């Protein structure tokens, strides 16, 4: 209807024209007639008659004239909603300043005029007077002038001297401003010099100058003249029940600055003396700063109860105003909640719904049937029949209800599955049965929750409920693939159950036809569950474009797995079934369901495997008993050994042979073996038991106990559960995070004493804060993930880019935690992925890697994809299908409009709560060595001559399977191209004192090197020998300070030997603080040590890390490639200048000299090599090396919060975060284009408008691309409608309205408040329709 | 508790809360997420415009109900036009451009 | 009369329902046999010994 | 409370993750069957008309 | 009926188009007044509107032309 | 030079207590109080008693 709103200035006309009248009195109603006043707050001449259609009076009160404005009373005959229309006004007495321009934080007057806020305040409360425009008469324009200052001055000067006090001063500094020639003036400022921070200033004052001009806005507007009045409706003075009435706080704030500004008015007739006026006038600022905003400058105003009175302001911001509170969520129509049930005979896609909630819930329906087929009359009768609830109301309720699908949502929605539409089927009581299967969607439990039921209107409603929102469409998680209708706790245990296998049951070697005839015999009573058999199996295969051939065979299997065998679709395999079916092989079966058959077949299989579970976890009757918790025979034996080898290291520490800090860990230590012994004999004595047999011989078998069928078969417990419940309790900790050295030995089977379940109180107390404390975080890390990234939807089917991410698998030095499947699976391949052995492609490009190229890929043995991703895509405005991927949730390529930023962010944050040398090889390999150079030692082996060396375990196979990190200097026994075994330790070296080692072999001779100026004499008493140890710059005296230790390499034919392969020469300017122990003329090894130079987690992990925070000590990177130099020493930090190859050198850096740098003056390094260690910064990573690698070291360095604790979410999800958060760049060189030198600007922006102009006859502009955090890369909203929502409100409104700002709805977050359809889902059609027609 | 039309709010005419006075259910930020998560637009629309406070288009989708005809005329809340008003009940200027 | 599912019993390490629930066999089992014999008017003698 | 007779097992999903399976018998005796009392109230005030 | 709909999206393609056409013609056959392309087992407007797009009667291509010649008719 | 020390401090720890502010600076002291929560910058770097009933009585 609009498409677009704009904001500004409202100009004193502006507000005379939208009032229909002034409010002159602050009376509000009479207190005998209770009727509106007249020129009141409640006026009903001035805004509108109080009921419909008839005057204050009366003579007029019928509909017939409408229109006609009654001579009596003067009140317009219309409808009363006007009230809720019509705005008034005051026309102030004298000026009053605008408390959002004047105490906002920029302080919009005081930047548009140049002067501080105290000058300005004080001028304000009249304490000192303001000079405009005095003139030629030695006057500056806004100069300070105290009273007698004024006095004086006034004195020998006949001219006006124009000083005024006050608002007045202001308004008339204000007025008299000119902008466009002051514009200039700064212009020819900047044109002459310019200072560090003069030429800034003058940018900024010319820049928001120009601004305030092409608003539209004039400066003096920002003083108030006239004060628009609210429609009474909207601070209502309403009656209550007996003779008490309830009201508003702004009828307060109305009436106080009515009453001071006619009191002021009154005041200015009798030409009282000017301290009374200038109170009165304060008094008048203080009542209408209150009013715009109460608390803001001075103190909040209170009322009878003692309460700070709510404002204007205070009505729009905080968590309880119209922005949050009523505009993003309210109470709805048509919508119910109950307590929910089991209701396990369900299907999928159905609910159970109480038939007087469904009564209520579908009213109109039933009435529009009952008219409809006749049974009432007119709308009363069916009324009545509802009402009475006659036998033909529920036939009509039946017909109503058929297919129309309700919505059912549980209160914290953490995800978008905590919402699904279902079917109902009408039961009799009060409770929703909701199926089992579901409730993981929904982390339901039956033990009290309650659901919401919401019942969709419209024809389109109900059709996306139905395509979109139905419980049968959402079968896999949206955050990985995995399916998230898995069977939960009883039916794996009757499923786990039914397929287990028994040594010597009833019935075993028998030969069975099929599947028939084992459930035949087992249900007839001739043979047991778990008998083993041999049945004559029919299964199919797709080995075929899809034909289902057969197959027939007799299989070796148990009664419970061929009875099993009925229920399992065609295409599957018998395998499947085959074994004793846990709690993860139920899942592997759906899923290969899933991706072999289809939709329909798993949903029917999911069914019948929920049916089949209950019935046979009935039939096994498992309970829980006392003797289930079988404790160990040796378990006091081992107790009271752990006492005793515990007292006698305590009575060993009196002796004094041991301190406290060892005999700590000693006991720690002691009782940790303890636990460990204790718990292995009881699962050993659990897991296990003896039975008898096919001939008559003992055999063992997995143990049928009930706790141990529960914990095995994943229905429910585990290894820790079962230790406590028949082990020992454990080791408890502390308040303070310290471990009691005594654990708790007694387990719940027997009992605990008073003590010891004091220490578990002080465990339990902890666990529930600590619960309630992360469900408070969790949720605002959501909010702001969900803040940033909000309005990111595919809005494209190929960019046609041809880069991307390098996808390999993750190692952590030994083992692979994550192969390349799972991180490639569902991606679009950016290049060609050529064979291993280099012979044609393997995948050619563009297309989407499902179950089947994986496989190929895996076969192949490829350790390596180019993958397209979304941190690279080229679309303006959004992502498409091609770069994002599939979409995780439905299994095929993602669709145009889908909203993929609320997705990522949902699926970031749902998980938040849950979350809290020598190198030894270990395959028979290959040594493959990356990144080092070689070198033949002494020894004859080979030692390391490099920092970043990278060694590789290549199979036979040609697949890397173990890499390691090896220091610098290291003795390798074998290297590459040369096959090894395994347990071959293929290098080792000292971690302590310094790498320092040389690279030739000769004569040393103390070169530059002078005793007393640089060394100290320090004979080695205990070996007899001389070394001269190097003091600091600081000890050392000045006669040698800026020499250096240099020890050249001679022959003893005198002459020099000097680096091979080069000419420069051989020199190690060693460091301070250096021993060293040869002496001069010592012949050294090659690689000789010349001096022995002496030396968080879960989700705040993750929050730190979306924020783009620096660590605490940044390891330093080579910021240019080139030979590394010194400078200027001492100068508060050590300084150091890199000097490339050619190009200039204009860096340095004051690097401190407490970091221990890893890196010699005479080793040049390129860019992106560490100089210092330490953790990694993450704006660095992005300045030095490509986009691709910060967003490589993010989406691994927060995966690796959530891996630790099972969480696994797609990788998909946190590059569509860090893609919004590197969304600006800054410019560098302006170029041809129109951009400043030093701004930021919109990536996207800049992206486009080189490109077009360097298609042109002009050339573009460079950059440099920034990093954000989620919080303050959210800050850089374009509408001033979503960013109001979630961050101040006051100054969103304020900037806004000078910059006279408008913004066409174009997000997710604005649609929303103006109340139609969001751009992202089945509203992408009609926006993009909207755009088409009006470009037109 | 199940409600399908009732008693509103005076200043804000949104459905009255809680079980004693008949009223509706709240639906809060992160269920619209969940319904933009989907591509429920129309849902969503009707859930902030129809079913809460659309004074006229309320009684409009009621009458079109018990017509027999599942069709809504959006319009627009009532909670964004109390906020245009004390927003110009400052000294700024909102309006809607057409 | 109930029917309770024994999966809960391990996770929720609480243990002392089933003691509870042995012990309240016990006595319900005491209550039979003074009801049995009782029933069937046994002199007190044989009330007061069991 | 009331002393129930009561077996552990699962007995075909109705007591599925925390739900309870209860006789027809315990509410044919009115084991759990309790009294509540409300009270209402209709105040007649003076009215202006 | 209809407890999954997921031939109707691949005759579509999208998932969301599929919505809009759905409803569409739901609500030709509701209010406007017409006959379903297949019988009816008491099924609602839209499940029919599903199942005609299910079997290839109905697109926004048939759609569009047959509003085409149906206001040619009746002018 | 006192308020440079203070927001020294809050920088590097990025709050502050009640106490150090109050030492280290009613309605002035309110004021102050609003100015350096500013930073959570230039302004308030930079940057009587505002009472209409003191400066009456003044
Ligand atoms: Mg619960
Ligand atoms: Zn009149
Ligand atoms: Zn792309």
């Amino acid at each position: 209807e609009f498409d677009a709103i704009k904001i500004a200035l409202a100009s004193p006309d502006m507000i005379r024209s939208w009032s229909f009248g002034e409010v002159k009195k602050p009376e509000t109603i009479n207190y005998r007639t209770f009727k509106p006043e007249r020129d009141g707050l409640f006026c009903a001449r001035i805004f509108g008659p109080v009921k419909d259609y008839e005057c204050l009076c009366g003579k007029y009160k019928r509909l017939k004239h409408r229109g006609v404005i009654c001579e009596k009373c003067g009140v317009e005959v219309t409808q009363t909603k006007v009230r809720r229309e019509r705005m008034g006004h005051i026309e102030l007495a004298s000026p009053t300043a605008h408390i959002w321009f004047l105490k906002s934080l920029p302080s919009r007057i005081g930047l548009l005029l140049d002067m501080p806020l105290r000058d300005i305040e004080r001028v304000l409360y009249f304490e000192s007077y303001v000079v405009i425009e005095g003139g030629m008469t030695n006057l500056e324009r806004q100069q300070i002038l105290t009273e007698e200052q004024y006095l004086d001055a006034l004195e020998e000067f006949g001219d006006e001297f124009d000083a005024k006090m006050g608002a007045e001063a202001i308004q008339a500094l204000l007025k008299s401003m000119d902008l466009e020639q002051e514009c200039e003036q700064l212009r020819e400022e900047l044109n002459e010099t310019n200072s560090e921070t003069k030429r800034k200033k003058l940018t900024k004052r010319i820049k928001l100058l120009e601004a305030f001009v092409q608003s539209g806005n004039k400066p003096e507007w920002m003083i108030l003249t006239v004060l628009p009045v609210l429609p009474p409706d909207l601070r209502p003075l309403v009656p209550l029940d007996g003779g008490r009435f309830a009201t508003s706080d702004l009828n307060d704030l109305y009436r106080r600055v009515i009453n001071r500004n006619n009191r002021l008015k009154r005041l200015l007739d009798l030409a009282a003396p000017d301290i009374i006026v200038r109170n009165e006038k304060r008094m008048l600022q203080e009542a209408v700063d209150a009013l715009l905003d109460n608390g803001r400058r001075g103190r909040a105003i209170t009322g009878s109860n003692k309460r700070p009175l709510k404002s204007l302001a205070d009505m729009i911001k905080g968590k309880q105003g119209r922005f949050r509170q009523n505009l993003l969520g309210k109470r709805v129509d048509y919508s119910g909640r109950s307590v929910i049930t089991v209701g396990p005979y369900l299907r999928l896609h159905q609910c159970g719904l109480p038939k007087k909630m469904a009564l209520e819930l579908f009213k109109p329906f039933i009435y529009g049937k009952l008219e409809l087929r006749g049974l009432a009359t007119t709308i009363k009768a069916a009324k009545k029949m509802v009402e009475r609830e006659e036998a033909v109301v529920w036939d009509i309720l039946d017909e109503v209800i058929r297919e129309h699908p309700v919505l059912l949502n549980r209160a914290p929605t953490l995800h978008r599955l905590g919402i699904q539409a279902f079917e109902p089927v009408l039961i009799e009581g009060k409770a929703i049965q909701l199926h089992p299967l579901v409730c993981a969607a929904y982390n339901a439990d039956f033990d009290g929750d309650q659901m919401a039921v919401h019942v969709p209107l419209t024809l389109e409603a109900q059709l996306e409920a139905r395509a979109l929102m139905m419980s049968t469409n959402n079968i896999l998680s949206p955050a990985n693939g995995e399916p998230i209708i898995v069977p939960s706790q009883d039916v794996v245990l009757g499923l786990y159950y039914m397929t287990r296998d028994c040594v010597n049951a009833k019935g075993e070697g028998m030969v069975l036809t099929g599947p028939k005839e084992a459930e035949r015999l087992y249900r007839s009573g001739l043979a047991s569950l778990h008998a083993r058999v041999k049945v004559r199996i029919t299964e199919y295969e797709k080995d075929a474009n899809g034909e289902l051939v057969a197959k027939t065979s007799l299989k070796d299997t148990t009664v419970g797995r061929a009875i099993l065998w009925m229920i399992v679709p065609k295409g599957l395999p018998y395998s499947i079934v085959n074994q004793a079916l846990g709690k993860k092989a139920i899942s592997k079966m759906l899923n290969t369901c899933y991706r072999i058959l289809g939709l329909k077949p798993t949903v029917i299989f999911a069914d019948q495997i929920m049916y089949t579970g209950f019935a046979y976890a009935a039939r096994s009757g498992a309970s829980v008993g006392i003797d289930d918790m079988v404790i160990p025979e040796k378990k006091h034996e081992i107790i009271s050994e752990a006492e005793a080898e515990v007292a006698e290291i305590q009575e060993q520490f009196q002796s004094g042979l041991v301190t406290a800090g060892e005999r700590y860990n000693k006991v720690i230590d002691i009782w940790a073996a303890a636990n460990d012994r204790v718990s292995k004999a009881m699962m050993d004595n659990l897991q296990t038991e003896t039975v008898i047999n096919r001939d008559g011989q003992e055999e063992k078998q997995v143990s049928f106990n009930s706790i141990y069928m529960m914990a095995d078969s994943g229905a429910r417990g585990s290894a820790a559960q079962i230790r406590q419940l028949a082990g020992m309790r454990g080791l408890m900790a502390k308040p303070d995070g310290s471990i009691i050295e005594t654990p708790i030995t007694a387990n719940f089977r027997e009992g605990l004493n008073v003590l010891q379940y004091f220490i578990s109180t002080h465990g339990a107390r902890k666990g529930l804060a600590d619960t309630a404390l992360k469900t408070a975080n969790s949720g605002y890390l959501t909010r702001r993930l969900v803040d940033v990234a909000q309005d990111l939807v595919v809005t494209e089917d190929d960019c046609g880019t041809h880069e991307g991410i390098m996808m390999t698998p993750v190692i952590e030095g030994g083992d692979v935690k994550e192969p390349l499947r799972d991180r490639v699976l569902g991606r679009v391949t950016a290049e060609d992925v050529l064979k291993p052995g280099t012979a044609d492609i393997l995948v050619p490009r563009n297309t989407l890697l499902h179950e089947q190229w994986c496989d190929l890929l895996e076969e192949n043995s490829v350790d390596a994809v180019k993958v397209r991703s979304v941190v690279s895509c080229d679309t303006d405005f959004g992502v498409c299908a091609h770069c994002y991927g599939r979409d995780l949730a439905r299994g095929h390529i993602i669709n145009k409009g889908e909203a993929i930023g609320v997705i990522a962010a949902q699926s970031i944050g749902e998980p938040g709560t849950q979350l809290t040398s020598s190198i030894q090889v270990k395959n028979k390999g290959s040594i493959k060595l990356s990144n080092v150079k070689s070198v033949v030692n002494s020894s004859g082996k080979l030692v390391i001559t490099s920092r970043n060396t990278e060694l590789k375990l290549i199979d036979e196979f040609g697949r890397t399977k173990e890499s390691y990190k090896v220091p610098y200097g290291a003795v390798l026994a074998k290297g590459d191209g040369e096959q090894v075994a395994g347990g071959e330790t293929v290098a080792n070296w000292d971690p302590h004192t310094m790498p320092v080692i040389t690279e030739v072999s000769g004569f040393v001779r103390f070169t530059d090197m002078i005793d007393g100026q640089t060394i100290t004499r320090q004979t080695d008493e205990l070996t007899g020998l001389s070394s001269l140890v190097v003091l600091d710059s600081a000890e050392r005296t000045a006669g040698g300070k800026d020499l250096r230790p240099a020890l050249k390499i001679v022959d003893a034919q005198g002459n020099d030997v000097l680096i091979p392969g080069t000419d420069m020469p051989a020199q190690y300017f060693l460091p301070g603080k250096a021993i060293v122990q040869l002496e001069d003329g010592v012949q050294i090894s090659s690689g000789d040590t010349l001096a022995r130079i002496p030396q968080t987690g879960g989700l705040p992990r993750v929050a730190d890390l979306f924020e783009a925070r620096r660590p605490k000590e940044p390891a330093i990177l080579a910021e240019i490639s080139g030979i590394v130099s010194f400078g200027k020493e001492t100068k508060g930090k050590r300084r150091l200048v890199i000097t490339p190859v050619d190009g200039s050198d204009p860096y340095e850096e004051m690097i401190p000299k407490w970091r221990q740098l890893n890196v010699f003056e005479g080793e040049r390094v390129e860019r992106g090599d560490v100089i210092s260690d330490g953790p990694e910064a993450p704006h660095d990573i992005l300045r030095l090396r490509g986009v691709h690698a910060v967003t490589r070291y993010i989406v691994n360095e927060v995966q690796d919060v959530y891996r630790l604790q099972g969480v696994k979410i797609n990788d998909k999800h946190i590059e569509v975060i860090v893609r919004q958060m590197l969304r600006k760049a800054t410019i560098v060189n302006a170029g041809s284009s129109d951009f400043l030198e030093g701004e930021q600007v919109e990536y996207s922006r800049v992206k486009i408008a080189n490109r077009e102009l360097e298609a042109n006859g002009k050339v573009g502009a460079t950059y440099s691309r920034d990093l954000l955090g989620i919080t303050k890369a959210s800050l850089a909203t374009e509408s001033f409608i979503s960013a109001a929502s979630f961050q101040e409100t006051t100054r969103v409104l304020t900037e806004a309205a000078v910059a006279g700002k408008r913004d066409e709805l174009r997000g997710l977050k604005e649609n929303v408040i103006v109340g139609r359809l969001i751009p992202a889902g089945t509203g992408y059609a009609y926006h993009q329709d909207r755009m088409r027609r009006r470009a037109a | 508790h199940a409600r399908s039309t009732g008693s509103y709010s005076l200043v804000t005419q949104q459905p009255l809360g809680g079980k004693a006075q008949f009223g509706g259910q709240r639906f809060g930020e992160m269920e619209v997420w969940a319904l933009e998560a989907y591509g429920a637009a129309y849902t969503l629309q009707e859930m902030l415009t129809v079913k809460s406070d659309d004074v006229n288009g309320r009684t409009k989708m009621y009458k079109n109900i018990v017509d027999g005809n599942h069709q809504m005329e959006p319009g627009m809340p009532e909670s964004f036009n109390v906020l245009l008003k004390e927003i110009r009940s400052l000294g700024i200027n909102i309006e809607l451009e057409d | 009369d109930i029917v309770l599912n024994p999966l809960g019993v391990p996770s929720r390490m609480n243990i002392g329902q089933i003691l509870e629930t042995h012990l309240g066999m016990a006595a319900k089992g005491i209550g039979d046999k003074i009801n049995a014999m009782l029933k069937q008017q046994q002199e007190v003698a044989k009330l007061r010994e069991f | 409370g009331q002393n129930m007779r009561v077996a552990f097992m699962p007995w075909n999903g109705y007591n599925f993750e925390d739900s309870i399976l209860v006789s027809e018998r315990v509410v044919q005796e009115d084991r759990f069957t309790t009294i509540h009392i409300q009270e209402l109230a209709c105040v007649s005030r003076d009215t202006k008309l | 009926a209809r407890v999954t709909v997921q031939d109707a999206v691949e005759k579509i393609g999208n998932r969301f188009d599929l919505v809009l056409v759905a409803a569409r013609r739901a609500r030709q056959m509701q209010v406007g007044g017409k006959d379903p392309l297949v019988p009816e087992e008491n099924d609602k407007t839209t499940v029919i509107a599903l199942r005609e797009i299910e079997e290839g009667l109905i697109n926004n291509q048939i759609l569009d032309v047959r509003e085409r010649q149906e206001q040619q008719e009746q002018e | 030079s006192q308020l440079k020390l203070l927001v020294t401090r809050g920088k590097e720890q990025g709050y502050l207590t009640y106490a150090e502010v109050n030492d280290h600076l009613d309605a002035d002291d309110l004021m102050l109080a609003e100015n350096t929560a500013d930073e959570d910058a230039a302004e308030a770097a930079a940057q009587r008693t505002t009472d209409p009933v003191r400066m009456y009585m003044r």
